[PDB]
RNA sequence: GCAGUUGGACGUGGGUUAGUCGAUCCUAAGAGAUGGGGAAGCUCCGUUUCAAAGGCCUGAUUUUAUGCAGGCCACCAUCGAAAGGGAAUCCGGUUAAGAUUCCGGAACCUGGAUAUGGAUUCUUCACGGUAACGUAACUGAAUGUGGAGACGUCGGCGCGAGCCCUGGGAGGAGUUAUCUUUUCUUCUUAACAGCUUAUCACCCCGGAAUUGGUUUAUCCGGAGAUGGGGUCUUAUGGCUGGAAGAGGCCAGCACCUUUGCUGGCUCCGGUGCGCUUGUGACGGCCCGUGAAAAUCCACAGGAAGGAAUAGUUUUCAUGCCAGGUCGUACUGAUAACCGCAGCAGGUCUCCAAGGUGAACAGCCUCUAGUUGAUAGAAUAAUGUAGAUAAGGGAAGUCGGCAAAAUAGAUCCGUAACUUCGGGAUAAGGAUUGGCUCUAAGGGUCGGGUACGAUCAACUUAGAACUGGUACGGACAAGGGGAAUCUGACU
RNA sequence: GUGGAGGCUCGUAGCGGUUCUGACGUGCAAAUCGAUCGUCGAAUUUGGGUAUAGGGGCGAAAGACUAAUCGAACCAUCUAGU
């Protein structure tokens, strides 16, 4: 329900002790008629709100996935 | 252009109710729908809200008045009478 | 097809009219369009400097 | 009415439970004079007026 | 016979007043201490229209001298009164339009309104549009003031009684024709149910004394004694004279 | 050209039963009820909508912060800026003239 | 009221899931206790009254529970709206039958506990901005004030939403003797949250006659206009999250079967006196000026409480718990209501496609829904309903009853009388189709400090040509005039 | 020219109920059906709530209406009234 645009906030938020589940949604988008690209959405489920981080760069998305905690239950789709 | 010879604002009644009644109504409708000069702001903005209530758009002041005019002759006469009596007991 | 012919100007004579001229297109609508045109032009010109405010005023109230 | 009082609903439930024929073992009883259910009500024939 | 329409209004079922949109009773301020020893100042906040009433009302705000509070009062507005005007009420107040002086402390010829006929009734004589009371004279011993009321009557009332100086606003209201049954309908929609009026002579004799007949006619004299009873009093009750008024009232 | 129903059990076009037609992710038109619109808070003096204050229904003012309901001036969320200016000026000048009325009388009494 | 294998019939069962929808609560007109007073009395008045008419904050004590310590405050029952007021929910899916109630997902409010982070303080209870005002927060009791709640009707103008219309493109279906880059259809995006967005309004600078700005509608300006620059309400709209993972349209490959499984597309625009609806700013009308209360907030005030080796704040953020009772199926009517009944009657309201056309008129059609009403065979009289009739044209009849005639729109032309407003569509006449053209009426961009390009409207007028002189071609749609009696009119 | 007043007007929905003295008149109906008509932004129409109760109410007045009942309702009793 809220979008975040800071990755350090997202990492801090994944370690909030009420956060049990997260999701990684892959979308196929278009920047223009030349190049279609691969968008990633990291959705973390708090108690009151769902927080969504939109990463358009697969390189940053790959590192952000590795940087997740192991106690966090992650769903790819 | 001139659309009516003599009925004026009473053309909204057409041929009904009588000419004598329509003349009386015209005389007072012109007054109550007119604009009047504000004694406070000095502008031509005083209009009737309801019978006896005259409000200015500028300065937002509201004066109690006549039903179809801001001031009756009797009220002007009373204003002057009271001014004369007030200046009579102190002087 | 009928609308395309209406565009070309057909099916519009006196025998295909059942409402008044005002019912079909009100004089108030025509007036409003016309004044809006004239006032928009006058304001364009006053801004561009093709016309001064003193001519703008008399032309505004003439329009 | 759909928006109704509990009282009216309660009386309607009693009427739904009354809207029954006879059991037929009651007709086999010793010294039985009940043939049918005379207090039978239908929504089309007679209104409850509650 | 049947109970007639004028007998039927006293029960007050459909004949009561319609007081939904009335802002309150138009009363003078209670006569406490300041209004009989000095003056108290208040301020006119708005002049509002009162349903069922041609005269406008003024919402005047005074201060409570005994508690921190801002008691509001509903005056009948006098002609010339305006918003933000300071109203002064009491014994030692100044002879200006809108002030609530006593009648003893005003000169003769003074035009007042909303006059107490007894001190502390908080509003009586000269309350309607354009109406005013005139002071005529004084009896300082036997502390009394003679006044001309709008009817033409002369009345002796206490000098301690109060009145608002000036004329009640809304004057000239009855000079305009209504022209329309509908205008009368809307007039009486907010006052009470007293309109339209059926003529008793257009009725049956069960419904009215003047009812009946093969022509519309009253039959007996429409002048009814004061000692008649309810059901008989339909016409001109206790009429000293009758007919078109030819000359001065000689009062 | 889909047609919609009242989504509650009041079938009457009352103020509390205003509907807006809205298209849904299922593609269909649905009526959704709209709450009554909010009136702006007004100055006690002039009666004009005083700016800076959020426009809400009365109970919704309890859900928002103090910053949404006031401005940082005296009489902030109650009176207009110019009305506050007027009463400041009035207070200062009337108190000064009270002092002046006092010393005039203090002069006259010492004189007589 | 024929039939019946069917049924609102018969028999047997199943079925109505809520913190967010209502009730519940508020007050409205009004009803109605108490106190008191009447009345032989059943009971009547009256509703704040001639009454000794109550409960609210904070603690102090630490036998201890809660009195006394204090202070505060004075409305004086209660009932009264499933259309008025009102804390809070949406999408998708699911059943034989339930859904804003169930499942999934995503939110919000109230009430209560509460810890952390953040903010604040050694100038104790924050900073910035000339200002309008702004911000994540950034003490505040009694008492007081103010606002919201909270408000007519009509008219036109503006804006938005949905709908209608429509271009391109991606898909499916239909027609295809011939023509048709063709006809139909899908291409959707909630509540909520964040950033941004506005008419009115306001601020600063500045100082206006050669008067200017300006609305469709004429009002505003030395009580400070035009102008330049800004602040604000966030109705509403845009972007993002929600959210494509959903739903929709398709293709392909699978099977006694639970049956699926796998891939794709779900895009970019435009137009308007359009329809409906909401809203804004205005104007008009009134001897009519168009509810109240619960409830919430703000302000004034400054009681009281508070920091430095440590405190205070819980209108900022996050986190924890709970949210009762009742209703909820279905019809809402030529068969579920009332009329003795499965009666052509009556019975409150919302949504509302295309064409013709002034038009939710009449006529035709799409979506959706019905195809019900005892039938068959014949076509005598008399009927009911609909119609047509040569010549005449009210001779009929109490009486032109009934029916006919007229009828739309454009142009012309319009008398007596008159309260000068009307009469008046007076009367009375002409024209109207189809086709091919012509003319006129517009928006957006462009110019060192006259015009060109581009885009799109239905409105009017006119000319040729054409026809078995037809053309408001069906539908729709005034007969008129001269006079009297009478009631002024609605 | 603008503007858009009106207990104005033509005319739908609706409210009413003129004339056919039409249909029906053991009816579809203890008041309907059809056509023709009045009016259609207001003294309009209308739901719900509330008040007025029988010699009483309510009545723009017809002795109208007050549950198919009105120049005095309905129910029971006096009453097997005379
Ligand atoms: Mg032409
Ligand atoms: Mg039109
Ligand atoms: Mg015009
Ligand atoms: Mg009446
Ligand atoms: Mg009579
Ligand atoms: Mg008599
Ligand atoms: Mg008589
Ligand atoms: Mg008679
Ligand atoms: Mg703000
Ligand atoms: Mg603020
Ligand atoms: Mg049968
Ligand atoms: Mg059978
Ligand atoms: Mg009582
Ligand atoms: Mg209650
Ligand atoms: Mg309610
Ligand atoms: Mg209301
Ligand atoms: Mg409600
Ligand atoms: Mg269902
Ligand atoms: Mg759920
Ligand atoms: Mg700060
Ligand atoms: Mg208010
Ligand atoms: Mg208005
Ligand atoms: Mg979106
Ligand atoms: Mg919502
Ligand atoms: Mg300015
Ligand atoms: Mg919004
Ligand atoms: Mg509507
Ligand atoms: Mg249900
Ligand atoms: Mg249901
Ligand atoms: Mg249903
Ligand atoms: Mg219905
Ligand atoms: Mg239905
Ligand atoms: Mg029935
Ligand atoms: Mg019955
Ligand atoms: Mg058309
Ligand atoms: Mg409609
Ligand atoms: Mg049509
Ligand atoms: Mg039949
Ligand atoms: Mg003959
Ligand atoms: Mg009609
Ligand atoms: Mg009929
Ligand atoms: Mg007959
Ligand atoms: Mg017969
Ligand atoms: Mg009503
Ligand atoms: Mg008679
Ligand atoms: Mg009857
Ligand atoms: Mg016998
Ligand atoms: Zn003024
Ligand atoms: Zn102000």
């Amino acid at each position: 329900a809220r979008e975040i645009t800071d990755i350090k906030q997202f990492l801090e938020l994944t370690r909030r002790a009420d956060v049990k589940t997260a999701t990684v949604k892959i979308n196929k988008k278009l920047n223009k008629a030349g190049k279609p690209f691969r968008q990633t959405k990291f959705k973390v489920r708090g108690s009151s709100s769902l927080y969504t981080l939109v990463i358009n760069d697969a390189g940053k998305a790959k590192k952000l996935i590795q940087s997740l905690p192991p106690t966090l239950k992650v769903n790819r789709l | 252009a001139k659309r009516t010879k003599k009925v004026g604002i009473t053309g909204k009644y057409g041929v009904r109710y009588g000419s004598s009644l329509r003349r009386q109504v015209k005389k007072l409708e012109i007054q109550q729908h007119a604009r009047y000069d504000c004694s406070f702001c000095g502008k031509k903005t005083v209009k009737r809200g309801a019978a006896g209530i005259w409000t200015c758009s500028c300065c937002k002041k509201t004066v109690a008045g006549g039903a179809y005019t801001v001031s009756t002759a009797a009220a002007a006469t009373v204003r002057s009478t009271i001014r004369r009596l007030r200046e009579m007991v102190e002087a | 097809a009928h609308a395309q012919s209406k565009r070309e100007g057909r099916h519009s004579g006196y025998g295909k009219r059942k409402g008044t001229r005002e019912a079909r297109l009100p004089s108030q609508v025509v007036w409003i369009r016309r004044l809006r045109v004239l006032r928009r032009l006058l304001a364009k010109y006053r801004d561009a400097g093709k016309i001064d405010k003193h001519l703008y005023h008399v032309l505004y109230k003439e329009s | 009415a759909a928006q109704k009082s509990f009282r009216i609903k309660q009386k309607m439930a009693k009427a739904k439970k009354q809207n029954r024929p006879l059991p037929q073992w009651i007709r086999l009883r010793t010294n039985n004079t009940i043939r049918y259910n005379a207090k039978r009500r239908n929504w089309r024939r007679t209104k409850m007026n509650i | 016979g049947r109970v007639i329409r004028n007998q039927r209004k006293g029960a007050g079922s459909i004949f009561t007043s319609h007081t939904r949109l009335r802002q309150g009773a138009a009363k003078l301020r209670t006569l406490d201490y300041a209004e009989r020893h000095g003056y108290i100042r208040g301020i006119v906040k708005q002049i509002v229209h009162d349903s069922g009433r041609g005269a406008p009302l003024a919402k005047v705000v005074f201060r409570d001298p005994y508690k921190y509070r801002l008691r509001e009062e509903i005056f009948i507005a006098n002609e010339g009164v305006h918003t933000g005007q300071f109203i002064y009420a009491g014994k030692k107040a100044s002879l200006n339009v809108g002030n609530v002086l006593p009648l003893g402390s005003v000169p003769e010829g003074t035009i007042v309104s909303n006059v107490e006929e007894k001190p502390g009734d908080r509003g009586a004589l000269a309350r309607a549009s354009g109406n005013y009371v005139i002071i005529i004279g004084h009896n300082p011993d036997e502390n009394k003031t003679r006044v001309r009321l709008p009817s033409g009557a002369k009345k002796v009332i206490s000098s301690d009684a109060r009145g608002v100086i000036g004329v009640i606003a809304g004057g000239g209201r009855v000079d305009k024709p209504l022209l329309k049954a509908g205008r009368a309908f809307h007039k009486y929609r907010l006052k009470r149910n007293s309109w339209p009026k059926t003529r008793g002579v257009a009725m049956n004799p069960v419904d009215h004394p003047h009812g009946g007949g093969n022509h519309q006619h009253i039959g007996k004299a429409s002048t009814i004694s004061r000692g008649a009873v309810s059901g008989q009093k339909a016409g001109l009750i206790a009429a000293r004279r009758t007919g078109l008024l030819r000359g001065s009232q000689k009062t | 050209a889909q047609r919609v129903t009242f989504r509650r059990r009041n079938p009457y076009n009352t103020r509390s039963n205003k509907i807006k037609v809205v298209k849904t992710p299922g593609g269909i038109l649905r009526a959704q009820h709209v709450k009554k619109l909010a009136t702006r808070p007004k100055c006690g003096d002039c009666g004009s909508a005083l700016q800076g204050i959020s426009t809400l229904r009365p109970r919704q003012y309890a859900t928002v912060s103090k910053t949404h309901k006031t401005v940082s001036r005296a009489y902030g969320g109650s009176r207009c800026a110019n009305c506050v200016k007027e009463r400041i000026i009035r207070a200062f000048l009337i108190e000064e003239q009270k002092i002046v009325k006092k010393v005039v009388k203090e002069q006259t009494e010492a004189a007589k």
